[PDB]
RNA sequence: CGGGGAAUCAGGGUUCGAUUCCGGAGAGGGAGCCUGAGAAACGGCUACCACAUCCAAGGAAGGCAGCAGGCGCGCAAAUUACCCACUCCCGACCCGGGGAGGUAGUGACGAAAAAUAACAAUACAGGACUCUUUCGAGGCCCUGUAAUUGGAAUGAGUCCACUUUAAAUCCUUUAACGAGGAUCCAUUGGAGGGCAAGUCUGGUGCCAGCAGCCGCGGUAAUUCCAGCUCCAAUAGCGUAUAUUAAAGUUGCUGCAGUUAAAAAGCUCGUAGUUGGAUCU
């Protein structure tokens, strides 16, 4: 045997609704940001040492 | 904090003399007599009886009208009926401290294997288990330490992959029989 | 005065140790000490030898 | 003799512990001293340099020098001597080295014929002398 | 740091508990505050004390007993990895964030399962059943030596794919390859006694050394150094140290005090301990 669990939606809709992003995206029905967390911290980090509108700048 | 648990037991215990010939000749005998590996074996054996001997000394201590004897007492008998160990005429909480480790080594798989002809030998029956030729009602069981209940003996069978079962013969023989 | 150090390490001739067919391990090694100890038994009148008598 | 009444637990116990102070395992425990005076400082193994190389002289009935090493350790700067076990195994050892010394085995007492040795070397140039010696390892310098 | 608890243990006990759960304390050391419902908060501020960074020499900025990592210290302890999918938490919030936590890497701390081969035929060898006064004669099993043969079953590994998962890896499932002893070769200690197993052979000659203890070695060494053989445990086994049982050698259970260690020179006496019957 092999023992998994299944699911059948009523609709897509409900289906991209109710989903989680990963298992849409083993379908082919989501895309996933191509930034790791490291460059998005460092990021984070850079623009909080600067302020205003120059923060869209930097990156 | 993880999210792991430590719960951890040592299933046998080391004697207290290490060089004492009576118990090395009997731990010896009983190693070939069973086709076990190492004394470790014999020591888990031991201690899973000793264990058992202890619970029951701990209930023969209370009432023979205590609630919690006779819930613990026919628990205990049960579980010692159901591997085969005691039997129903003599299931009584004193017939539990005559019980041997050559009766819990009789349901073994190995032994078992070996009593109903699947196998010639008994060091054969331990490779036989080992190899994944043999199964339990449905299950393949790997382990030849596996421990037959009694409802479970009935039906021990070839696990219909195997060579000795069903079909697909092994490596062997598809390399031998490819030669012309 | 003296104190030599190795001595009797130093001069014992090399001799070396001589190829032979390996042993058996595990649950066979255990088969073959059960079968040479309780199995294949010499009846001995007084039983005053050991595994290792020589002479 | 005793005394047991059924109000006597200060007595039993106080007693009990003033006549414990006069055990010698629980007062070289418990004391303090025996501690301090110990060279390894309640430790398994203690990592010292080598000051000199010593034979030192076996007792009365038996007649032999056994090649033993005067170490200072690292972590307190104490003088201690090491015994080095199997023969030729001092070869391996040079002045200034830096050893892995053990006890001897009986809990700071001295062992056998060498009088006055607690210690034995376990590891020299932080490779263990019985690799030297079965010449599994070589050593660096 | 304290508990929950842990090791050991007949019964009584001894020892451990920095350590993921509950409580406390503190963010280099002290001290004083602002904000706030809540802090005398330190991934907030202000000082002094000790350290220490950039300087254009005027000034400016610090706080890993968070996660990785480094130095130092030592007998003594892992990657500057991936993810917010699970568990939950915070926010104006179904949407964002989380080195909390999860997942991999290192990991013989420790625990559980478990390979290293099994079988068949022959040649010797035993022990049994039948027939024989016996010798013997057989068809009944067993055992290794097999410098004897024989094909069968395999997991280790190699490696498509599926499955797993946030994405992976691992495990499981599976095609294909993968086993005859010079291999896909099991170690660590020991062999006088305690304590299981050699008065074997060679070398050394109170030397080198072994030896927890008793002892061995000074020319037949059962103890050293080797070869062979044997013994114990076995994917494990040594050694050092702390501790527990052995220890009725701390004795409440349960020890002793003539001669072995030990009762005060003697009496009085307070606290302490103990205290005669007797009431339906």
């Amino acid at each position: 045997k092999t023992t998994g669990f299944g699911m059948i939606y009523d609709s897509l809709d409900y289906a991209k609704k109710n989903e989680p992003k990963h298992r849409l995206a083993r379908h082919g029905l989501y895309e996933k940001k191509k930034t790791s967390r490291k460059q998005r911290k460092e990021r984070k980090n850079r623009m909080k040492k600067v302020r205003g509108t120059a923060k869209a700048n930097v990156g | 904090p993880v999210a792991r648990s430590w719960v951890c037991r040592k299933t046998y215990v080391t004697p207290r003399r290490p060089f004492e010939k009576s118990r090395l000749d009997q731990e010896l005998k009983l190693i070939g007599e069973y086709g076990l590996r190492n004394k470790r074996e014999v020591w888990r054996v031991k201690f899973t009886l000793a264990k058992i001997r202890k619970a029951a000394r701990e209930l023969l201590t209370l009432d023979e009208k205590d609630p919690r004897r006779l819930f613990e007492g026919n628990a205990l008998l049960r579980r010692l009926v159901r591997i085969g160990v005691l039997d129903e005429g003599k299931m009584k909480l004193d017939y539990i401290l005559g019980l041997k480790i050559e009766d819990f080594l009789e349901r073994r798989l190995q032994t078992q294997v070996f009593k109903l002809g699947l196998a010639k030998s008994i060091h054969h029956a331990r490779v036989l288990i080992r190899q994944r030729h043999i199964r339990v009602r449905k299950q393949v069981v790997n382990i030849p330490s596996f421990i037959v209940r009694l409802d479970s003996q009935k039906h021990i069978d070839f696990s219909l992959r195997s060579p000795y079962g069903g079909g697909r013969p092994g490596r062997v023989k598809r390399k031998n029989a490819k030669k012309g | 005065s003296l104190a030599r150090a190795g001595k009797v390490r130093g001069q014992t001739p090399k001799v070396a140790k001589q190829e032979k067919k390996k042993k058996k391990t595990g649950r066979a090694k255990r088969r073959m000490q059960y079968n040479r100890r309780f199995v294949n038994v010499v009846p001995t009148f007084g039983k005053k030898k050991g595994p290792n008598a020589n002479s | 003799g005793k005394c047991r009444g059924l109000r006597t637990a200060r007595k039993l116990r106080s007693h009990r512990r003033d006549q414990k102070w006069h055990d010698k395992q629980y007062k070289k425990a418990h004391l303090g001293t025996a501690l301090k005076a110990n060279p390894f400082g309640g430790a398994s193994h203690a990592k010292g340099i080598v000051l000199e190389k010593v034979g030192v002289e076996a007792k009365q009935p038996n007649s032999a020098i056994r090649k033993c090493v005067r170490v200072q350790l690292i972590k307190n700067g104490k003088k201690i001597t090491a015994f080095v076990p199997n023969d030729g195994c001092l070869n391996f050892i040079e002045e200034n080295d830096e050893v892995l010394v053990a006890g001897f085995g009986r809990k700071g007492h001295a062992v056998g014929d060498i009088p006055g040795v607690r210690f034995k070397v376990v590891k020299v140039a932080n490779v263990s002398l019985l690799a030297l010696y079965k010449g599994k390892k070589e050593r660096p310098r």
